[PDB]
């Protein structure tokens, strides 16, 4: 678990990115994700089959 | 029912498009593409639910 504060969440170098496979937000949306501002996030990152 | 939209419907408006959307910059030619939804999804009535 890594606490990311104090800083700009940009998502578009994130979304643009044609690397990844599945990426869906059950609570927001990617639109929308710019112009909303957040207290803390945490990520969580781990390896599964 | 209808998922997503370009903007907002005005009252009393009735939109069956079936024309696949886009959640991002990059563009959606023909049918399907990357990061590309179908605005129309069935509903999950069951009887036990």
């Amino acid at each position: 678990r890594k606490r990311i504060s104090n800083c700009v969440a940009d998502y578009s170098v994130l979304y643009n990115s044609a690397s990844f496979s599945t990426f869906k937000c059950y609570g927001v949306s990617p639109t929308k994700l710019n112009d909303l501002c957040f207290t803390n996030v945490y990520a969580d990152s781990f390896v599964i089959r | 029912y209808r998922l997503f939209r370009k903007s907002n419907l005005k009252p009393f408006e009735r939109d069956i498009s079936t024309e696949i959307y886009q959640a991002g910059s990059t563009p959606c030619n023909g049918v399907e593409g990357f990061n590309c939804y179908f605005p129309l999804q069935s509903y999950g009535f069951q009887p036990t639910n």
